[PDB]
Formats: C-alpha cells, structure tokens, sequence
C-alpha cells in the first residue's frame, strides 16, 4: 500500500457520455497462486480472460456481446527474511506471444495454439522469458506500466490500469486487451532448510465495469 | 422511408405473394412462424428494401433499424405472436421460452393491427470464413390463430423496415447488384 | 343487533371437549397416561379453525378427572406439561417427571378441576393449518407434504402421585378454551367429510353433493 | 384494464425496517398459453414455483435461500364473439391438493406425487374441479381474490397479490405461497365451423421482489 | 377522413405571380368502381387524362392548350369484417409503363399502344404488379405518396397531390403528370356464402384548376 503504479497516469472513468452493473462486480477475484522456485521462469495472465469463465463478473462477459472495464492489481510474495530475489511486474497492452522454432515459410510457420495464447485462470509460464516470448528486449519492458517486487524491500506491488483501445467497447471472449506478465529477473535463492517454494499471490478487482448487448 | 421486406423468398411463392409470410388455424400454439436476419447489405429479405439497396453503394454502415409488421387477417379473427430479437453472437433460438427471455414484444392483433420493433445497434466490419454475424429477429405463436366461423383461416403478415435517424454510411463504392455493363446502342 | 356475538373472537369461545385420556395402574409398564395437544382432534372444532389460514390464540385447559365407578376418594394427581421440544415421559417412574422446566400442578382428585393456560407457543407470527409445500430444506429427493413441525402446542402427562401403585382406573376429559383469537385471510369451509386425521385427503367416488336435490329446478317446494 | 382486483385491499411492500435485486427482475415472464376446450377441466400454478426453474429471476430463487415478493398477474383470453362462456380466475393462498381415491389408513393412503404438487412451467389440471381437488366447495371459491373473465364481457382479468405469510421471508423452493387456479364455470361452446381451441394466456411480473442468503 | 396524406408535405397553389374557372370547376367526379376479387392484379388511372373526355373539367382540357393544378384523391372499399386483404393506394409520378415480353432490337422492341398507354376513364389492370410495369420493385412503392387501405382496419384512403412539373404549364391532353396505381398486396379472401366481389370506388376533386390558350 506504500505505492501505487497508476498506469499511463490516467483514472478508469465509465463510457463518456452500454449498461452498469451497479456495485454488483465490485469484489476482489484471488486467484490460484504461483509457485515460484529456484528455476521459475516466469508466468503471464491475458487478462480479460482469466475472469471470463469464473464468478458473477465471468457470467456477464460470456452473456454479454461487448464490454468496457478497468482494472485494480495487487501482487503480494509472502517469504522471509532469508529468502532473496526480485520480480518484475507489468502490466503490456496487447500482449501477443509469438510462435518461436523457427521454420519459415507461408504453411508451416509454427503459430501458437490457443490454450498458449489464451491461458485461462491458471496462467502460463514462459519458455525463455530473456525475450518475453514477444521476440522483444524483457531489459526494456520497464517501459510499461510496472513495479519491482524485491524480497529484500517491500513485498506488494499495486497497479491501476485503465480501459485502452481503439475502440470505446469490444468482446471480451475474443480479445485480451492487456496481459500481465511476471518475471524473476533475479533467481531465487535460500540457504538450505529454508521452505523451498515461494507463493505469488495476484488479487484483482474488476473495477468500473460496462456490458451490454445480452444474449438470452 | 419504411419499404416491404421479403420474407418468403424461397422458390414456391413466386410472384407477389413472395411479400407476404402466413398465418394458419393447423398451426398449434408455440411453435416457429418465421425468422429473418437482420442485415440491410447482405443477400435476401434486405435486397427489396431501400436501406437494403442503398447500403450496397457504402461498404461501412451502423446505426439502429426499425422493422414494423402488419396484419391483414380479418377484423373478426384474433390471437398472438410474440416477436423477439436476439443480438449478433446468439445463434437462432430454439424455443419460445428462451426467445422470450430476450427482447421482444408480445402482440396481439385484436388490440393492434400493427407492431414495431426497434433493433438497437447494428453495423459492419472488417479488419467467406468471417460470414459477418448479426442478429436475427424470430416472429413465434404465442396462441393459435383463433377465426370465428364462416370466416377465412388463413391470413398473412406483411413486414417492413427501415433505418432510424442515428444510421450512417460512409465510404463510397459501386454496387454488384447489377452485371449489365453498357446496354448501350 | 349487537354485533358482539359475530366477532371472530365469541366465535371461538365457550370451551369444548377437545379431547379424553383413560389412565390405570399395573404400577410399571403403563402407570401414566400422554395426550398430545390438538384441537384437530374433533369435527366441530376442526372445520371452524379449517375456514382460516393463520391464526393466533391462547389456549385454556380444565381437566375433569373422575373415576370408572364415578365417586371420587382424595387421590393427588399430577399434570405435567412438556412443552414443545421437551423429551416426553416414557413411564410412570421415569426421571421425565421431575425435571423443572415443565409445569405441573398437583390437584386431589375430589378438588374442583385444574386450569391452565397456554400461550402462543409457536417460532412463527401465527399458526397456520394450511402448509403448501415441504418441511426439509435438504433438497428433497423425491407423505411429508403439507405437516408443519411449526403447530406443535406441546403434550400433557398424567400419573397418580404415590410410591406405590393404587389400583384405581380414570379417565381425563379434557376441555379447552380459546382466548384472544385473531384470525386471518378466510378459506371455504368443507363440504366433504374428513378422512386421514391430519391430512386434506377425500374421498373421490362417493363425493357428496353440497345441497340436497329436488323435484325439477322449475318447482320450488 | 378496466378492473384491477387488489387482493385482500393492500398493495405489495418491501420488508418493514434482505437485500433487494433494483429494478433487475422487473419484467414480464409469459408462460405457455393453456389450450381451452369443450371438456377443458381448469387448471393451477403452484406460484412461488412457476418461475422457479425459468429466467433470471429462477437463478436468484434457487441460488438464495430465503425469498419475498408479491405479484401482478394478467390473464387474457382470446376468442371471438361466437365463442361463449366463462372462467373463475382466483389466487388462493395456501393451495394444497389432496389424496383422492381414498383409502383410509395410517399407511397406504394414497398422497399426492411432486409433479402433481408442484406442476411445474406448465400448470397442472384439476381431476375433479367441483372440489378444487381440496375437498372444499368451489361455489364458494369467491371468496379469495378472484375475477370473472366471461367471453361475452371484457375478456381480460387483472389480479394484484401481495405477499403473504406468517413469517417475513422463506424458502422459493419447498413452499409455494399462493396457488392460481383457473377454472371453466360454464363450459365452453361454439358453433360448428368456429376454431375449436381457445387459447388462455396468463403474463406475470414479479414485482417487489427480495432475496437473501446467496449460495457459492 | 381519420389520416390524410399530403403528397411530398407542400399544399397545392396557383400560379407564382394562366386564368381560373373560379369555383366552377369545383366538385367531386366519381369514376366507375372497380370490382376486385381474387385474382385481381391492380389497376392505374393516368391522371389528367382520366377527366380529359368527362365533365365541365374535360371540355376545358381538350379546348385549352395549357393546363395546371392539383387534386384530392378519396379511394374507398366497401365490404364486410368476414371480407380480409389489403391494398396499395398510391400516387406516383410521371409514370411510365413499359413494354414486357421482350424483343431487343431497334426495330421490333414491342412499344406499349396508346390504349394500354392511356388507359381512359376505365383505367387499366396490371399484366404483372410485381413490377408495377415499369420494371422497378413495387416492394419499394411505399418511397411515392401513398396510404394503405387495409379491410381489418379503415377502408378509406384519401391523398392530396400538388401540381409538380418541371414546367409551370403544360398540355393536358398529350402529358400524364401523374398516374394513381392500386394493387392488392394481400390477396382478398372470403369464406363461401359472402359476397365474391367487393367493389373499390375513387373519387377526385380537381382543386386549383388553371387553364389558358382557348380554342374556337
């Protein structure tokens, strides 16, 4: 709670004057925590996804042709004094990964499947994270919207992130508007004895939600 | 400007009576009558339309439409349909009861001759496997077709539509509505 | 002219005989006698409480207690009272019988009647005789259709206080009055006759037509 | 719309100071229309129950485990002015049918099945209507909230309930408040030639509606 | 007289300061009724040609080479509430019929005749009203003035027409400004015993009339 990241430095607001759903979707969602050890290489969660087939906010998205929302993150790591490492936490917009295995042509260019694009509520785990599985350079994702997670400081990190797109309202089956991306920059690391495998925890909290278009 | 619809196209009513879409006593209650989708820039009911034939010379449009039905049974005859729209993405309905739980409107033709439904949004978009999904609007019996005697059993809708005042086209183009190329001399 | 013979509460009144319980000692097996209360119990009162749907009363009960020959000797009786969802006694010397949450009145046998009165007893706002419906909430998988735990008035017991048995042999009629009655949204009252005790059960076959024939419909009387 | 019947003289409210779903149930549910004939013997909805199963006020019923509301119920009857007679409409609380056929016993005495308690969407029908299959006197069924809607007057018959009960809230599934029985006084009859089948529509809105007590 | 239509929203008016007949040319002309039934396919009445040979109106016409006005067109259809269909008043201008059972050539392409052209004061019946005869879509008629007369509903149909021209003035016997076309949409349908042809009647009153160029 020391520090919030605000992405883009800009408030989620509602449809500038389509539907609301009250306070109805107002409560926080926890997911399944992560796991992370000596040789984890990093995890990813395309976001309006991870909410779609889970809780009353997943009802509405799957009922509901178009939809409009901003989003709340808290990422806690609970470990101990002895236990050292650093994450980073971002949030991409348009996170897509790439097909890596390079064999080049117009047919057999290795595309990715969909349960690799669209995770779903447990998340994936990069291959080789150094690139981001974007073929871009992870040293320069500090770009985004991020924070660092370090054990030896603070161990929360918060970010706000508004509704961005081109357009004021889309599906929320088909399209993520922003993945969320952790990864351990620097491994862990814990003398022996230690517990071995450290929690990540990542609440999130649909605020300022919109739907419409209903489908009985 | 609202222009007639043709919701029986199909190769057995050939003629004016392909304007026209029945009503019966055999029919029981509960059961399809007849659905269309609504589109005004793609093949079928549209194409007889303005707003259907003046969509092909635009390739973007949106707004809302408004589709308005019509009965011409006899002034002693009554009953009910239930006309219900069910929004892009939502396959056609199976049954009553879920078309009900959508937007419709109940109606009943001893009360109004004549009933309108306003879709509320509808536009196109690109970037035949796309096969661009839109809404279609199902028109079901709530009650049998109830006729006193001596009296025709048999009666017909008549549909129309056309746009509101939020609908837009924009960029130009010719249509393939016609091949003919320079009938000429 | 004076209404008050027509209000719902002088309907009610004047107790009745809503039931009777025989009594006799062998001493151990049975030295007592149970009588759970309902006012179900006969066709009278049962078909004037049965044109409501919920109503709420107090109840007042005298207990003439005589014996088979009829003449009375100064034996002391015991009434005990076990409210709803108190264990009931399951024999004369049973420890039931000396627990102080239920009400007993000691009254000899050659005294004046002994009277009581009950108050509304129930969890609910009002009893209701008509119950639509299930009393589980488990999910029902599906005889339990339509009985309400919720009417349980509680039981009366009986015994003769003594350390050894007396022979003697009684029979309790039991007269109940009811008090302060407010009663609620009207139903019909019965045509046909009653079956199952507790239940609306009929009969299909032979049913009874509501109001006896005639000649022809054009001739009246 | 000429004559509203409001029963028992008062108008549904909320509780007396348990929450309240807005304006989000507030809507018309019409159910299958019941085909009327020459031999039609009446019929009857178990009502906290019609709607129990269908629509989006089923989801709350049976997903919360207490309930309150009251009701507005419309039925309508289409027919021509050749077509004669008349139906008794009436909301009786507490409607409990009885084991007919009798055998009178502690043990075998034949009780009602769940289909023929609670019929379900589609109603139930009266074996022998004479004693509303209660035993009880249908020439006096007049005296609970009713209505008359003969084919030779206006042909549409309004009635508003409120809620009823000895306690402020209960279950939506097990007890059903107030039935709606609908029977055919005078039978129907029509010339030869006319359409046989007149159709009976009933449209109910349940309006002023509460639940409690959601279920995960 | 429930609903006028006022063609194209503007009211008739005499020349923008070519005499008047002051109001002697005022008064309703009623033509023949025509007697539709079953298989009826439409009729059309070229407008000022209609009254060219009949009345005070037509002998002002054939001695006058210049012509201007407007008129009010009262069309009604007597029958009873077991007779059921619908038509398609309207009134559309310049029309033209064209010649159908096709030769394409400069020479030989089959010209419709005057008869068929100018119909007279009996007007004239479709061949095929799919087309209106002009080979364009009579699905879209309902773009001119027009108004449904629908036996279920009102049988009357009236509809007022200014004087539109790309001239002030021109000559009533050779131009048709505008033609009055009346097809049925729905066929008429009747039970056995009623009566089989139900009569349409038309009434027009030329309001506003000018003339000029008197012959001797």
């Amino acid at each position: 709670a020391a520090n919030i990241v605000l992405a883009y430095g800009e408030w989620p607001e509602y449809c500038p004057d389509p539907t609301r759903p009250d306070v109805s979707v107002n409560r926080f969602y926890t997911l399944d925590s992560k796991m992370w050890q000596e040789n984890s290489t990093g995890w990813y969660w395309k976001f309006p996804d991870v909410l779609n087939k889970t809780g009353v906010f997943g009802q509405n998205a799957q009922f509901h042709y178009l939809y409009r929302s901003g989003f709340c993150l808290h990422v806690q790591c609970n470990a101990s004094k002895f236990h050292q490492g650093a994450l980073l936490v971002a949030v991409i917009p348009e996170f897509v990964i790439a097909g890596r295995g390079s064999n080049t042509k117009p047919n057999e260019a290795p595309h990715p499947g969909f349960t690799t694009t669209f995770p779903g509520t447990t998340g994936a785990t990069f291959h080789d994270p150094y690139v981001l599985d974007s073929g871009v350079p992870l040293s320069q994702a500090l770009i985004y919207p991020h924070q660092w997670v370090n054990l030896r400081t603070n161990n929360c990190a918060t970010v706000i992130v508004p509704y961005i797109n081109a357009v004021p309202f889309d599906s929320a089956i088909n399209h993520s508007n922003f993945g969320l991306v952790v990864v351990p920059v620097s491994p862990l690391k814990y003398s022996s004895g230690a517990t071995t495998a450290i929690p990540i925890t990542i609440t999130i909290a649909p605020l300022n939600s919109e739907f419409g278009g209903l489908r009985q | 400007v609202e222009t007639i619809l043709e919701v029986n196209n199909t190769t057995e009513a050939t003629g004016l009576t392909r304007l026209l879409i029945p009503v019966s006593s055999q029919n029981k209650a509960d059961e399809l009558c007849a659905a269309f989708m609504v589109d005004p820039g793609r093949i079928g009911p549209w194409q007889s339309t303005l707003v259907g034939q003046i969509c092909r010379y635009y390739t973007q449009w949106s707004g809302s439409l408004k589709v308005t039905f019509m009965f011409t049974g006899s002034f002693m005859a009554t009953g009910k349909m239930l006309v219900a729209y069910s929004p892009p993405g939502s396959a056609q309905p199976a049954n009553r009861e879920t078309a009900m739980l959508g937007t419709h409107v109940i109606w009943d033709f001893g009360l109004q001759s004549s009933v309108s439904l306003v879709i509320p949004w509808i536009s196109n978009t690109h970037f035949n496997y796309d096969y661009y999904t839109a809404g279609v609007v199902t028109l079901w019996y709530q009650t049998n077709y109830v006729v006193p005697p001596e009296t025709p059993g048999e009666a017909y809708i008549i549909a129309m539509g056309a746009a509101q005042d939020n609908f837009t086209l924009k960029i130009c183009k010719d249509t393939d509505e016609v091949t003919q190329q320079a009938v000429l001399q | 002219n004076g209404v008050l013979e027509t209000t719902i509460n002088h309907f009610f009144s004047r107790s009745g005989l809503v039931g009777v319980v025989n009594l006799t000692d062998g001493g151990d097996t049975t030295g007592y006698a149970t009588w759970d209360i309902d006012i179900m119990g006969f066709v009278q009162l049962r078909r004037k409480c049965e044109m409501f749907t919920y109503m709420r009363f107090n109840a007042e009960f005298t207990f003439v207690t005589t014996t088979k020959s009829g003449e009375a000797r100064p034996y002391m009786l015991q009434y005990m009272y076990v409210p709803p969802g108190a264990p009931k006694p399951t024999g004369r010397d049973a420890f039931q019988w000396q627990t102080a949450t239920n009400p007993s009145v000691f009254v000899k046998l050659t005294d004046p009647p002994a009277q009581v009165s009950v108050p509304f007893m129930s969890p609910a706002s009002a009893y209701q005789w008509f119950y639509d419906g299930y009393p589980t909430f488990g999910q029902h998988p599906e005889t339990t259709y339509g009985l309400c735990p919720n009417n349980m008035m509680g039981t009366f017991a009986v015994r003769v206080v003594s350390r050894e048995a007396s022979q003697l042999k009684l029979q309790t009629r039991v007269y109940m009055k009811l008090k302060h009655v407010r009663a609620w949204v009207p139903r019909p009252i019965r045509s046909q006759p009653y079956l199952l005790k507790n239940f609306p059960n009929y009969d299909s076959s032979k049913i009874t037509n509501s109001a006896r024939d005639r000649s022809s419909i054009k001739q009246a009387n």
